[PDB]
């Protein structure tokens, strides 16, 4: 179960944060990922984290524009995306890894998804 | 986006489809991690198959994994009415980086 | 009796030669073998010792099931003589999911790292009891070598990092003398990022050859002065790089100040040492697997940034065969320091569907100075066979 | 070569490490293990050993039914190295219900009671031949401190009980040389029941913290004087008491001199030791069952009646998980005496009614003068994949 | 250095619990050798269980028919005393009889095999085979099936070959460092030995045997090892010790002659001297080996007929099986102590329910100090076992 | 430290039971490995047992299609003599051929392994590896497959690379502390040369072998450490000791050449000298390995063809099977002792009712008393087994 | 298992009522009596371990109720002083069914006694 | 510890008897006992250990505990299952407590 933010509106050229919070156990060590669908299109990876290193992947596209935060304690991870464009209206999802970080788990598993939230970037 | 499907596909109740994910060798290739999720309208994308072959717990066992040599395949035996929805394709591209591929719609006649 | 200085050279090494190897898998379908993986040979001055981060469970076993992970609060360390498979009887000698035993020439010091990962302990025991302990100092995880330290005139150097696999990670190296902490060292040098490193003794100094697990296909090298407590840090200037996650032979590149930024995201332990200006230096067959093992020379490999002659190659196991973590450990001869490695043979679960355990063999090579052949040394185990 | 003394101070001590863990319940389920219950750890000048009170018989066996009685012709006592599970090629040295261990630096002696409940023999094996045995002398079930005894300068301090559990009980103190009884002390001091002591070297003397059985929460202390042959007698000052039944933090009491009368009834075999006039303890979580375990120190809990100041708190194990019986014993170090614990892990009957038998796994924890970190070792057998 | 066994004999009001073996219970879920008549040597360091495994384990398809006990496959297997039988036990020799020693610096071994019509019977020392002979008599080459002692380097034997219902040739063996270096012939008033109980009465040896012809009162044989004489006559109490006797009302024991009293079959035994008075140990039952008793009679080694009983221990319950018995001599600080193992023998032409036959152990020793009462049966559910 | 064998030999007569390692019966109810070739040799303290073990238990599933000898999983198992090869066993080298010996100081093991086109045969010393060759004609490079001789710090090993059906380049390697001092090719009458027992019969070295290609005859090197030369012949006997071989009445040896009489095959055998006598070990069978007796030829190591026999002992009897047979030398307090192992093969490719193949050994050694007669065979009933 | 027989006693008097087990040693269990009054429920007076001699009372029992015992009989004794009109009621005798140890220390009632009614009168 | 004076049942269903007490009652032990009693006879263990049960006890009776709250359940109401019951639990101090006693009846 991972819960998530409230969809908000907003204007173009603004910055909007989508939060999301695992309810579980306790997850520091897994990985978390963040997944955009805009409106009718497919699905695109924007990067991931692990909140017990705190040290954020990104994709190719999206290095300069998204930064990726978490809290270990409350494993809780935050994703900010600055200067919002016209193309930035999707729905974006957070999941989650069902092992932890280890040898043979490095790249960012997918298993558990959050609900997702819409953020609409027009005016 | 990196890595190819079919835009559509379409099946009668009763028969298998194979759905097909194609890839350069730093994608579907060397590195084995090939997973499928499956998405209904209105809803967030759940993980169907993980690891090329693996299945999770609660997953019904019609749908199926496989590979070879530079593409994925999912194979859906048995389809039903709860089967039509949109199926992608993800890999593990090297460098802490998972690569997507567009969704294929399947829906049963 | 007497402390253990390394003061010999070292002699002349033409290639390597069968010296060991543990049917683990094998005699595990048939018997009652331990769950291990992360193994290391380390010798005392009379014999040589094998070690393995156990999974507290045997293979045939219901607790089998789900092995694949590392860290885990009954994973304990196993200690036998080199040749005696993993049974009932072993010794744990501490709560480990991360260990590096060695011997200073009095008795062993093992450094045992267990607990959670946000907030791990060290512990540092000698002669059977514990002699010292210490915590995370960054929280995120607290790593050893996985192999064997080193010690010179019982000062024992133990490469420890804490931080992120695929970012900036706080490596120290702690100086030990008796199972105590009289120093600590941060990592200085070129290199970025220092994990698992296999070390062997080059007198009057420890050399280690490292993974780097951020940018890095090629290994980093981490000079380690005793006397001083100083640390210098490089890179290999061979162009064959030694990481599983590598580019093909032609496209490779090592040029020794920085990482090459290939496709360094992960890697095995590995490792290399110097003859010379050559490089003796053992990797995966595989370029993005973990199977296979090859090890050979490059001419001018310790010296001349990306070189790329090799010679002298050995097929320690084929291509059809899969492969793990490799490292280094050092025997006093007659007259010289010999060098060996062992090689981990991973069998179970993410590459083998069809059992639900995770385990490994090991296979153990030294070096001479005399003739050899080829041949080929697999775990060979049927895994439909198995439970 | 020599008789041990323990005249060297007690370490600095800032909370305890991770020394070694027995996954025997886990490993029992596809192997040869013995099924045991009350553990204890005896360390021998080189290293330490474990020790065990098996039941004659495996756990994937026939025999493991009905397994909780405690006093059976068929208990043995187990002896291992420490981290060694307990499979067939243990060695069974004595045949006891209950049963002591010390080394003086010479041998080792063992203290083994056996026979009937009416009339019990305690056999006294020294350097591994029979050389003293004693009859029960108040009729009752003859018992023992069930953990290793304090030898030193070749005077062995064993505390034994004969009476009821619930009312009064005759309660010795044997001096023994080398399996010999030279002296025999009754207990003194304001002390009222004593049972199951942990006994650790206080130079010149004998300072062991056991259990009361009748009135009492709070822990008995027995000082004995080896020299003289004497004995007083009081309770632990901590006011957080540490027996496994017992009342809340806010209820709780503990005056120096007499019994609380809160919530006395059983017990469970537990240990406390002083640092000048803190006390280091280690009780179970739970206040009712034994689930749960943890370490902390009291400020001014040896001095000050009824003081209720924690600090360094150690989960060794979480609430959720099954405890058991507790130890201290004393390993010599380069300067210093250092203190650890083991704690008894206890899985099977009575409370599991899966299966039918009743064991026990142990995690063993030493005193650290540097840093640790938080962790969690319980046993960790899925109960549903046992025979 | 030799051992010389030349200090006095412990002072002994009884026997306290020193040892158990659980080798059928820990059988059924485990893999241990199938075992019979065992004894216990110690060395000085530590003490040594012996036994005559059949070449097989328990939960195996080669238990069946056990119940011989002379076969090609019998080994002699050592262990730690406390250690069970399992599969890293050492088959030092290949024997259905066999006897070990221990001399102060390396071990003997006695051990038979071969045809019965034609047996060979090697002396083992310090690990290597030092010497051998064959049967003197052609029928079934036995020894004592328990230890023996070794004064100054000398190792004394004692071996049986003839008829087990006759007139048998008995041997005694004086060897040294392997190497048989006397042998002498049975002198005394003792009709038929079998295999003893020996231990060390300085300068000499004293044994305690069984009679299979024509006596249950376990003749005496006393061996000076000085100038290699043998005395014999029997033991002066009443009640006597073999297995096959009347009830203690009805028994007899002169010392100079078998009694002539149900003398049939019988037991390995053992009973040692304190004074005038016997320290001894016999079974409960009468007829079958069934639990088992160890008293002390008063004037019992002086007086003939002497049936004053004290200081009775019952070892194991009437209701359970026992076995062979034997003792063995441990070395103190200041005194010889007096030792004895008991067999416990489960399994098959008793208990029908299974097809092996296999045995425990449970060793005593003596003690100055006071005991108390108990019974220590092999206590394993046949019902449950394969 | 070192060991010079300069006593001199013992008076033999015959051989008497030593050991047995019941290891087919105990893997029927165990975790026992899957050996073969074994050997025992003996430090100054005790005696070990060596076998070339593939990576298998009994009860395992990889037992299937053992019948293999050149697998890569082959490892060399330590034990002591008598325990059997459980799963506590040392693995201390990987081999399909080896060799091991004592020099008073140390063990040293050659070990070969790889391919048959190209092998390495490696050599431990003191638990670690001083030296390596390869194989010089590229054929598969064995070993003697049982003890090797040190003479006051020099090991004897023989080594050959070839053909089994025609001539072979046959090496002596002289090795002080597992470092090859010297390479000496054979030279003599011999013309091939294979599975050498070989014993120290002071100054120098006397192994006798088996022939593959023409000599239904033994092979005799005889090794001179000190200039380290070699000379080779054949027994003189007559009664030939290889397996595959003609009946009493038609066999013949002249002590120069193979004497082409079904010499196309063999099995690992020994032969010693005492005086101009002979004492050889063979198999009862003339073509298959099934029996195995022991004897002494009169005039059998001067004498050319010399049918005069003594002192037979039936080791294994002719319905049992039987395999590799080899020597061992003891030192004893006067004289070196001469011992003998014998294989016991149990498995396929002559029994089909199991798929594995393995082996027990059964131990002799030489006495100069007296014995008797017996057979120890393996005993295992193969119905019973997985 | 067997019980004394019923006692007929007047108002102020002493009652002893007895309880043997047969069937082997039971000095080491636990014996613990119950009261029934007619027509209520059942009580619990107090227990009994005859190895310890050290008997165990309820609160409302205490100073009324003496418990003694013979371990080598294995005899269980309650002598009931002080005979009050409401004592009137059927007594039991009951007896654990596994031995006293570590994780048996609470007086099991597994084998039940038959009664015995005791009946304060005038 | 607290009980239900009476129940009723019909034959052939499941029954359910509660036995309420205090924290020093039922719920911080798990030695919960229960007893049935027919008409002029002797109480008779039907539970022990809370779930345990006695060998002879028919398999119909199942007792349980959640919270501070045992439960016994009688599935397949016979006839010879009119009897009181009884519960009782270790108060703490070498000490047992009894309910009151529910008399069970079928219909």
């Amino acid at each position: 179960q991972l819960v998530e933010s409230g969809a908000e509106v907003k204007k173009p050229g603004s910055s909007v944060k989508v939060s999301c919070m695992a309810s579980g156990g306790s997850f520091g060590s897994y990985g978390f990922s963040w997944v955009r669908q805009a409106p009718g299109q497919g699905l695109e990876w924007m990067g991931g984290i692990i909140p017990l290193f705190d040290t954020p992947n990104y994709a190719q596209k999206f290095q300069g524009r998204v930064t990726i935060t978490a809290d270990a304690s409350t494993s809780t991870v935050y994703m900010e995306l600055s200067s919002l464009r016209s193309e930035d209206t999707a729905v974006y999802y957070c999941a989650r890894d069902s092992l932890p970080y280890g040898d043979q788990n490095y790249y960012y598993g997918m298993h558990v998804w959050g609900q997702g939230t819409t953020v609409t970037v027009s005016s | 986006s990196a890595l190819t499907q079919p835009a559509s596909l379409s099946g009668s109740p009763g028969q298998s489809i194979t759905i097909s994910c194609s890839g350069s060798s730093s994608d579907i290739g060397d590195y084995n991690y090939v997973s499928w999720y499956q998405q209904h309208p209105g809803k967030a994308p759940k993980l169907i198959i993980y690891d090329v072959t693996n299945r999770p717990s609660g997953v019904s066992d019609r749908l199926s994994g496989s590979k070879s040599g530079t593409t994925a395949s999912l194979t859906i035996s048995g389809l039903q009415a709860e089967d039509e929805a949109d199926y992608y394709c993800s890999s593990y591209g090297g460098n802490y980086n998972l690569v997507f591929g567009g969704g294929t719609k399947l829906t049963v006649l | 009796a007497e402390y253990r200085n390394w003061s010999k050279p070292q002699c002349n090494i033409t290639g390597f030669a069968p010296f060991s190897k543990d049917n683990s898998i094998r005699l595990s379908a048939g018997g009652d073998i331990w769950v291990t993986r992360e193994p290391y040979v380390s010798c005392d001055p009379d014999k040589c010792y094998q070690f393995a981060l156990g999974q507290g469970t045997t293979l045939n076993n219901g607790h089998s099931n789900d092995t694949v992970h590392d860290r885990t609060p009954y994973r304990t360390l196993l200690m036998n003589e080199l040749g005696v498979p993993f049974h009932l009887g072993t010794k744990q000698v501490c709560i480990a999911w991360s260990s590096s035993s060695c011997h200073d020439g009095k008795a062993w010091l093992h450094v045992c790292v267990t607990g959670d990962d946000e907030n791990a302990t060290a512990s540092f025991i000698y002669n059977g009891r514990l002699v010292d302990s210490i915590g995370s100092w960054s929280k995120k995880i607290l790593r050893t070598q996985e192999s064997e330290c080193v010690c010179i005139n019982g000062t024992c150097t133990v490469v420890m990092t804490d931080g992120s696999a695929s970012g900036k990670a706080d490596t120290k190296i702690l100086f030990i003398e008796e199972g105590k902490i009289v120093h600590t060292s941060p990592l200085s040098g070129s290199a970025q990022h220092v994990e698992e490193c296999s070390c062997y003794p080059r007198y009057p100094g420890v050399r280690c050859v490292c993974r780097d697990n951020w940018k890095g296909s090629n290994r980093p090298i981490v000079d380690i002065n005793v006397k001083d407590y100083s640390i210098v840090s490089s890179y290999v200037c061979s162009g064959l790089v030694g990481d599983t996650p590598r580019k093909n032979d032609s496209s490779s590149s090592s040029h020794c100040l920085d990482p090459n930024n290939e496709e360094g995201g992960h890697g095995v332990k590995g490792w290399a040492f110097d003859d010379g200006n050559d490089v003796w230096m053992g990797r995966t067959i595989s370029e993005k697997l973990r199977s296979g093992y090859e090890t050979f020379k490059v001419i001018e490999g310790w010296s001349k940034p990306n070189s790329k002659l090799q010679i002298n190659r050995q097929v320690i196991v084929d291509r059809g065969n899969r492969s793990g973590y490799s490292g280094i450990f050092s025997v006093e001869g007659k007259s010289c320091i010999n060098r060996c490695f062992y090689v981990e043979l991973i069998r179970g679960r993410k590459q083998e569907t069809e059992v639900l355990w995770t385990s490994n063999s090991i296979v153990v090579f030294c070096g001479t100075s005399g003739t050899y052949g080829t041949g080929s040394w697999p775990d060979g185990a049927d895994i439909n066979l198995m439970p």
